């Protein structure tokens, strides 16, 4: 149950017609479309009220909506600007003025809109090992992920111990670095720390690999330039424990 | 000046 | 459903003399629904220029229109309402009478 | 029209302190106040509704009040814990009664007490190359604050906390790295 | 004791896209606005000559209230055919009333509120303004939506301030209209119907405000039924109304017409005189 969003990511070329899909499965009158900036929050884009009845938000130029069915609620960007980059979060409520007024929200879809999409690459990973000083000092082995090179910020960090993903001993930077912050284009670098005992990192037969899934361009997305094409792809390192 | 709130039967 | 007649008065604002110009009102009330067809007839003829106020209604929801044209009264020329509702079987037409 | 204002836009405090979140709105007449959490890269999650009728409303360590004369809504958060750190967003009705207007957020990060810090600088080769260095500041109290890098070819990271429940152990970190031919004064 | 009232029309027309919806605004018997659905883009505008004079911010705040209203009274009658289970196929009407009262202080006096669904009574704003009362079993469920999203304090709000305060701005605006008491011109008619009876018709020409009391009277006390005509518009902001009574032909002077209006400082007999 709940609100469904599809897509999470998507990069667009400035002028090309695309639709944020929405639905909820709990038949609820009162469907709406938010997007978030760093700055100012949540803002209104348009709102439903029930089938076959639609209004202007805050922000509503720019976007159309229709809602055929209480299910489905899309959002269509007729020309997409660079303006319209931001993350677009779809929201349901059974009512909005009575009792039962909690609102649910979808998982969200972070978009943006680039003039050039020859800007865009996917990231370079690169694994490296805890220091003896750390080991001998604390008893403590802390393994540094670092995803570079990547455009736009489309990456999702995970770390893999022999083939399971783990939730602990990690912490992964809030925001990415710009390489060059001079520059508007600037590509993205991002770290990642894992830290485990000593006597884990000393385990030979511990497998260790930190993975970043890049959303890039999609099937069909023009690409002719003297590069492979920069696809949502996974790009990991790895390294082995070792006494 | 209308009110801003109409009721929802 | 509850279905109520239109009430038809055809009257002039001021009081008739012969071609100084008047204004012809057609004051249609106590029907229910809203949908309903007016036009004031001269020799028969519908006329074109015509106006009519917003739609209102009174305290049992029964609504009133006024369809009002500019008109210059004279001997021979008969003027006229045409009121079309679901309550009429066929549309219902009321002379201006000067005494009314 | 209806705006929200969150006070403060951004706090940070450390663990097992008590801290209020606020939100005032322009127009009182409102049907509903909503509270939501928002964990990084995720949508909303409602933690707390008020009716128009209710005064407060009560959820384990979060208690939200609702003053619709004087237009504020505020969040008690009893004894604050780390797991507590997200953005906290704040949502009336609008003038009509049909959609949710949202204030722009309140930044939360509940700070863990490092009991026992050991602050040391750490230098990290790559498990591919040799020339490929990383430098790690690590161990340090959750009241030092890493200051910016200042330079284009030298980068240092913001730092963030990891837990090693396995050995009940909290541990802050930034990573420091570049392309030129020292990790020693890097932090600094 | 002067009022400000709104008078809301929201007709289902199945297949044919949204309801008609149309919003008039009165101060007494005086219409001031309109917001009308049936256009491209559909504005509430001024429809007395003392309103033109405000700004955008009125005519765009007016325009969104009464396009709001609108989409609610859609789905209110998307609401009302569901509780009555009536056909999708079939048009019916949701009509809403509302004002606020001045007393002789000049201060609120009372304020009311209706809903009615196909000419008949649903629901009903009570005197204290923090109540309903449902007339049929079905404006029940209705009754209990409100008081669970208490409705009713958003409209008390609105008919004790927000009512009050505009009623007095335009009683201001365009007072020189508005505060004026016109009386009735008045004259008796005679109107043979029968070679035994004649119509004596007691005139009321050009006054305002609407309320106007006209009765018949026989000198030493048989009087007829009077027949009293619905009171109608003039067309220029006046009213006019005629009460009319069957007399035995020869008879006509015993009969006296009394006219009662706020603009008479005493109340008029006529007489008809050949």
């Amino acid at each position: 149950a709940g609100v469904t969003q599809t897509p999470k990511f998507q990069v667009l070329k400035t002028g090309q017609s695309m639709t944020l899909q929405c639905s909820q499965d709990m038949n609820h009158e009162y469907m709406s479309w938010y997007r978030q900036d760093p700055g100012m929050g949540l803002r209104l884009i348009h709102y439903s009220v029930g089938a076959g009845i639609t209004d202007q938000g805050e922000v509503p130029n720019g976007y159309n909506v229709s809602r055929s069915t209480t299910e489905d609620f899309p959002l269509r960007l007729l020309s997409a600007a660079p303006s319209q980059t931001s993350v677009y979060f779809c929201a349901s409520s059974y009512s909005i003025r009575g009792s039962r007024g909690e609102q649910f929200f979808g998982p969200g879809t972070r978009l943006t809109v680039l003039e050039d999409l020859k800007n865009v690459f996917p990231p370079e990973v690169a694994v490296f090992e805890p220091s003896e000083a750390e080991i001998s000092h604390t008893q403590k082995a802390t393994l540094v992920c670092l995803a570079t090179g990547f455009y736009p910020d489309h990456v999702e960090l995970s770390w893999w111990v022999n083939g399971k993903e783990v939730h602990s001993g990690v912490c992964t930077d809030p925001q990415p670095l710009k390489e060059q912050p001079a520059l508007n284009d600037s590509r993205y670098a991002l770290s990642s720390r894992l830290r485990v005992s000593a006597t884990f990192w000393q385990d030979p037969r511990n497998h260790f690999r930190c993975q970043v899934q890049f959303y890039g361009l999609s099937e069909n997305d023009e690409w002719t330039q003297d590069r492979a094409k920069p696809v949502t792809q996974i790009v990991s390192a790895e390294a082995w424990g070792r006494a | 000046r209308l009110p801003a709130k109409a009721p929802l039967l | 459903m509850i279905q109520r007649t239109p009430k038809i008065q055809v009257y002039s604002r001021h009081p008739a003399e012969n071609g100084k110009s008047n204004f012809l009102n057609c004051y249609v009330s106590g029907f229910h629904p809203s949908d309903i067809e007016v036009d004031l007839l001269k020799n028969g003829e519908r006329i074109e220029k015509v106006e009519h106020s917003d739609l209102s209604f009174s305290k049992d929801w029964s609504f009133y229109l006024l369809y009002y044209t500019e008109f210059t009264p004279t001997e021979k020329d008969e003027y006229a309402c045409r009121v079309n509702h679901v309550t009429l079987s066929q549309p219902k037409i009321v002379k201006w009478d000067r005494d009314m | 029209a209806q705006e929200v204002t969150q006070i403060p836009a951004a706090l940070s405090v450390p663990e097992g302190e008590n801290l209020v979140l606020n939100c005032s709105f322009t127009d009182s007449a409102i049907y509903n106040l909503q509270w939501f959490r928002q964990d990084p890269g995720k949508g909303l999650t409602s933690l707390l509704l008020i009716q128009s009728s209710q005064r407060e409303q009560t959820s384990g360590r979060l208690n939200a009040s609702l003053d619709k004369s004087s237009g504020r809504s505020t969040l008690y958060i009893a004894a604050s814990q780390p797991g507590d750190s997200a953005t906290y967003l704040c949502a009336v009705t609008n003038q009509a009664g049909t959609a949710l207007i949202f204030g722009k957020g309140t930044t939360l990060s509940v700070s863990s007490n490092i009991q026992n810090p050991d602050p040391a600088v750490y230098q990290l080769r790559d498990s591919k190359s040799s020339d490929k260095s990383v430098c790690l500041f690590t161990d340090f109290d959750s009241q030092t604050n890493v200051s910016q890098s200042k330079d284009s070819d030298v980068y240092i990271t913001d730092k963030c906390v990891l837990d090693m429940r396995s050995m009940d152990f909290k541990s802050n970190s930034a990573v420091a790295w570049s392309n030129k031919s020292a990790c020693a004064n890097a932090f600094n | 004791s002067h009022s400000l009232k709104y008078f809301h029309t929201s007709v289902s027309r199945p297949g044919r896209g949204e309801p008609r919806f149309i919003s008039v605004g009165y101060v007494d018997d005086t219409q001031f606005v309109r917001f009308d659905n049936d256009a491209a883009s559909p504005r509430m505008v001024p429809r007395a000559p003392w309103m033109e004079q405000e700004g955008s911010e009125y005519w765009d705040r007016e325009t969104r209230s009464a396009r709001d209203t609108a989409q609610i009274f859609r789905v209110n009658l998307r609401t009302l055919r569901g509780y009555y289970n009536q056909s999708e196929a079939g048009s019916h009407t949701l009509q809403w009333m509302h004002g606020c009262e001045l007393g002789p202080d000049g201060r609120f006096l009372r304020g009311y509120e209706q809903f009615a669904y196909d000419g008949k009574d649903y629901l009903t704003l009570n005197e204290d303004l923090r109540s309903w009362t449902a007339v049929d079993t079905a404006a029940q469920i209705s009754e209990q939506k409100s008081n669970d999203a208490s409705e009713a304090e958003h409209q008390r709000a609105y008919l004790e301030d927000t009512c009050v305060e505009w009623l007095h701005k335009y009683l201001e605006k365009g007072k020189e209209t508005l505060l004026h008491l016109e009386p009735p011109k008045t004259h008796v008619t005679h109107h043979p119907i029968s070679d035994h009876e004649a119509t004596l018709r007691c005139w009321a020409l050009g006054f305002y405000p609407a309320e106007i009391t006209l009765t018949w009277q026989q000198d030493g006390e048989h009087t007829q039924d009077t027949e009293l005509v619905e009171t109608r518009p003039a067309g220029d902001g006046t009213f006019q109304k005629w009460a009319a009574v069957v007399v035995p032909s020869g008879e006509e002077q015993r009969y006296t017409c009394h006219v009662q209006h706020e603009g008479l400082p005493e109340p008029v007999t006529l007489r008809w005189k050949p």
